[PDB]
């Protein structure tokens, strides 16, 4: 698992 | 495309401290029982917790960037869904809140005499509470049930048309608005109206339409390059959440006094 | 006989009102004055109560 | 004719004149040039009570020193106990201009009126429980400024028609009118052995008046504009009056002269309620700049402001023990201080 | 005991809570002028009507206790120089000051008021109704500041129409105080 | 004790002018706006003129206008009133009045029946 700021940040 | 949390850090900070001023102010002085001032309270509520939710997955971050390890997989990923799901929960309440506002200012318009028997206290708090409801459960979903999935759609779709709706109500309310000061000679009124919309369209649009790139074109660079600055977003985000006290409930007279 | 019998009136009342006794400003100041010392250690927004003896604490 | 009266008129009131300045031996300052001030008076709020939706006219205090009542022009008389803001009763009023109230002195009975010229007498200790109108006095011309029970049978009114009158309310008639003031008369103050009493009018001066032989006895005349509201001295030998000339003055019944004056230079709105403490020795007023002020009635300087309210004090009282002070205001509230 | 005074308190209060909402869902006039309460409604919603033609004619004390009505209705038939003079005083009065003015010149010259000779709009009734409309608009527009305005009115029928106009200012009086605290207008 | 004592005034043949002057105690001058009334006979009283608390403001009644003068010396405590080219329907008593409360812009009840702060009135004859 990565762990970024909020969800959608890269293309699904 | 990378922002250090010192910065989410002061942005929350502040907007709590401008949230607690607001709801003290409301609640200490007798500026109650009047609908004016719960969605005033409401959209504060909302806004601290944006603030306070995007602060603590910075800190999360940067605490479990190398140290402090509990578990590889099944924590890190329980632990964030809860966050992911309090901002979500958070940005529809803070928008369905700026609504609200907007659509009382026009029932207290143009229904002057007609108010006060058709919105009292008790349906303002029946809309809250309902407006808050709703917005909790479709957070909740469109977290833990899969966003890598179509709900982008809906989560796009719905920003749009209170956007619309926004933009004609205060439109209509200041074209009325002209009508009054021509019959009285016979602007405050841009100045105002260009304040609200341009600080709602600027601090939201841009993530919005981050979003609809990744469904629509993902693969080609054509104006592309557009979301790859996805935390600046979020930082405006959190900007139009240290704003929102400024241009609603700190005008009003009587709150600029208790405060 | 409209306004001369409110002119008979008024003349009248200052009569039963120019003889009455009346004493020196001195003594009439000096009997508030003790009145007030009087009663000093009674006046509760004066002399404050202990909190324990404060129906509004 | 005319002018021969009227220079008899001039000739007594010189004589008058004369004779109080006779009497004036010395200051009252010069006197209580020795005594040691009071200090600082700090204040504080106990209680807020919040049930009336319009402006608040008036309140008054009872004998218990614990509860009392309450009038707004919305058409709504309420009463509360002070100690733990309860609401005892709610009275709603056939007329919505009320501007007067009172306590009987044994509780079984409150008083009100205003624009309906009408006063209004409830009997709160109802065999069935519940209040109604006892008896409806109507002899007045103009509204109702004040009104003060003497005991359970005998009240005092004071008229915008220019007259006091005293009732009796088990046969509903006036008993004796008082008549002498040239304009409203806006307040009025009981004796401590309600033998007289004083009464302040729009025509700028105040009158002593003798309630069993219905006869004026002093006038006193020192304001400048309309005498808004006025008290009596704990002993019943001095009287105080507010006026709109932003001035507080203080008379004695002995001396039959005005002794000492309370004002200051940055204050120019008129006062509109006026009290003493149990000792006399503190002298409150509200004004109209939305605060009320404490004064060394014996040296005449401020001790302390109370500024709690947003809008204009319309009434302030003290209780019987001397323990709290209530007041009213334009915005609906009432506040209790220690 | 003190559970059947919180009982009694909350009773008092349920009833209060019912109070304020009929209370908040009127509409209060002053009827000073000319021709004691008299309720009516007008398409679904309630006016509350004051003539105070039971006092005497000193009205500097009593007219303060109607500084929270929605609007004034003064109706005026040197007769006009007094009424001239009673307009400018309650236009002008401290407690007043945000109250605006319904006029119904019920008239419907150059001895008493020697400025029409040099007044320009048969058409001398239309030019003495404008003349005297315009008296009582220089008044009305000189210290206002916004928070107030005066509505004036040709009446002289048997009072038919009278009732819509009412309801018609009543309504812009709350859309401009609400516009103008949105800071639209 | 307030004061307002009225002087000047008498027969004159149309055309004259007189000078009606006010005299004032009992209050402080400089905080009040003054009027002048006037009373005719057969009629009601009826309001001529008032000027401010420094002089800056002067509103006459409409007939009088133009032929009337009013003035004020705070320093000497007075009020006057000059007027010349006189006409037979100025046969009338003239009163002084005082607005009711000081630093005031609204002057109320000047002109009733009963009024507490005006004086006794002169009379002139034309
Ligand atoms: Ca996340």
């Amino acid at each position: 698992y990565r762990m970024e700021h909020f969800r959608w940040g890269s293309p699904p | 495309v990378f922002i250090k949390p010192e910065v989410f850090l002061s942005l929350g900070i502040v907007s709590l401290l401008e949230n607690i001023l607001v709801i003290l102010a409301v609640v200490r002085n007798g500026n109650l029982h009047s609908p004016m001032y719960f969605f005033l309270c409401s959209l504060a509520v909302a806004d601290m917790l944006v603030s306070v939710s995007n602060a603590l997955e910075t800190i999360m971050i940067a605490i479990v960037h190398s140290d402090y390890l509990t578990f590889e997989d099944q924590f890190i990923q329980h632990m964030d869904n809860i966050f992911d799901s309090m901002i979500c929960i958070s940005l529809v309440a803070s928008i369905c809140n700026l609504l609200a506002i907007a659509v009382d200012r026009y029932v207290t318009i143009f229904y002057a005499l007609r108010y006060h028997s058709i919105m009292t206290v008790r349906k303002a708090l029946t809309l809250i509470v309902a407006i808050w409801v709703c917005c909790g459960v479709c957070g909740v979903v469109f977290i833990v049930y899969s966003e890598s999935k179509m709900v982008i759609v809906c989560l796009i779709t719905m920003f749009f048309a209170m956007m619309l709706l926004m933009g004609t109500l205060y439109v209509h309310m200041f074209l009325f608005a002209r009508l009054h000061v021509k019959r009285i000679a016979a602007m405050k009124g841009a100045v105002t109206i260009t304040i609200l919309l341009g600080v709602f369209i600027f601090c939201w649009a841009p993530f919005f339409l981050h979003l609809v790139l990744i469904i629509t074109c993902p693969t080609n660079p054509y104006c592309i390059c557009y979301t790859a600055h996805f935390n600046t977003y979020l930082v405006l985000i959190m900007c139009n959440s240290v704003i929102d006290p400024l241009i609603y409930a700190f005008r009003s007279l009587e709150l600029r006094n208790t405060f | 006989t409209a306004s001369i019998a409110q002119a008979r009136k008024l003349v009248e009342q200052l009569k039963m009102e120019a003889n009455i006794d009346r004493i020196k400003v001195s003594k009439a100041a000096a009997d508030l004055m003790a009145y007030c010392e009087a009663h000093a250690k009674e006046d509760p927004l004066l002399t404050p109560v202990p909190a324990s003896e404060n129906p509004f604490r | 004719e005319l002018d021969q009266l009227r220079q008899e008129a001039e000739q007594l009131k010189n004589q008058i004149r004369d004779a109080r300045k006779a009497c004036a031996d010395a200051t009252l300052s010069q006197i209580t040039n020795n005594i040691d001030p009071v200090g600082r008076i700090q204040m504080r709020t106990r209680r807020t009570l919040r049930g009336h939706l319009a402006k608040i006219y008036a309140m008054h205090w009872g004998t218990d020193s614990r509860l009392l009542v309450s009038a707004s022009q919305d058409g709504k008389l309420i009463i509360w106990d002070s100690y733990t803001t309860n609401k005892v009763h709610a009275i709603p009023l056939r007329s919505s201009w009320v501007m007067t109230c009172a306590y009987a002195p044994s509780g079984n009975y409150v008083a009100c009126g205003g624009l309906d010229n009408i006063c209004s007498i409830y009997n709160l200790k109802t065999r069935e429980g519940n209040v109604r109108v006892s008896r409806e006095l109507a002899g007045h011309t103009g509204y109702l400024s004040c009104c003060r029970f003497l005991d359970d049978n005998q009240i005092v009114t004071s008229s915008g028609d220019t007259t006091c009158a005293l009732w009796d309310i088990e046969t509903g008639q006036q008993t004796t009118t008082f008549t002498g003031h040239t304009g409203d008369v806006m307040s009025l103050s009981l004796a401590p052995d309600t033998r007289l009493f004083v009464s302040g009018a729009c025509d700028a001066s105040a009158k002593l008046w003798d309630v069993r032989e219905g006869m004026c006895r002093q006038t006193f005349t020192g304001h400048e504009s309309d005498i808004n509201a006025i008290c009596f001295f704990p002993n019943g030998n001095a009287f105080a009056t507010g006026s709109d000339d932003a001035t507080c003055r203080l008379f004695d019944l002995r001396a039959d002269q005005e002794l000492m004056t309370y004002s200051h230079d940055n204050i120019i709105c008129g006062i509109t309620s006026v009290s003493f403490s149990k000792s006399g020795r503190l002298l409150l007023a509200g004004y109209d700049d939305f605060n009320c002020n404490v004064w060394d009635a014996l040296k005449a300087d401020r001790a302390g402001v109370l500024a709690g309210h947003d809008n204009r004090v319309s009434c302030l009282g003290v209780t019987d023990d001397g323990m709290a002070v209530a007041t009213g205001s334009w915005d609906s509230f009432l506040k209790i201080w220690n | 005991e003190e559970k059947a005074q919180r009982e009694a308190n909350k009773k008092i209060e349920k009833q209060l809570q019912k109070d304020k909402q009929v209370y908040r869902a009127t509409h209060r006039l002053l009827l000073l002028g000319a021709g004691f309460e008299t309720k009516f409604q007008v398409d679904k919603v309630n006016f509350h009507m004051f003539d105070v033609g039971g006092q005497r004619d000193e009205r500097r004390k009593w007219i303060q206790c109607f500084n929270d009505v929605t609007a004034i209705i003064f109706v005026v038939a040197n007769r006009l120089q007094e009424a001239l003079n009673l307009f400018k005083s309650i236009w002008n009065n401290r407690w007043l000051r945000t109250i605006s003015v319904i006029l119904f010149l019920n008239k419907q010259i150059e001895d008493y008021f020697p400025e029409f000779a040099r007044y320009t709009t048969d058409p001398r009734v239309t030019r003495a109704k404008y003349f005297i409309r315009d008296e009582f608009l220089r008044i009305s527009t000189a210290s206002g500041d916004g928070r107030h305005y005066c509505y004036p009115h040709f009446t002289c029928a048997v009072d038919t129409e009278n009732i819509r106009r009412v309801f018609n200012d009543c309504r812009d009086i709350i859309q401009r105080m609400h516009l103008r605290q949105y800071e639209l207008l | 004790q307030v004061q307002l004592q009225e002087s000047g005034g008498g027969l004159v043949q149309p055309g004259g002018s007189l000078r009606l002057s006010c005299a004032a105690s009992g209050f402080t001058f400089s905080n009040y706006k003054m009027n002048w009334v006037r009373q005719a006979p057969g009629k009601g009283l009826e309001w001529v003129s008032d000027i401010s608390q420094s002089g800056a403001s002067i509103s006459y009644t409409g007939s009088v206008k133009g032929r009337f003068t009013i003035s004020r010396d705070n320093a000497k405590n007075t009020l006057y009133l000059q007027m010349n080219s006189l006409k037979p329907e100025d046969t009338a008593v003239y009163y002084c009045a005082r607005c009711p409360a000081p630093f005031t812009r609204d002057c109320f009840d000047v002109t009733s029946t009963t009024y507490a702060y005006r004086g006794q009135g002169t009379q002139v004859t034309v």
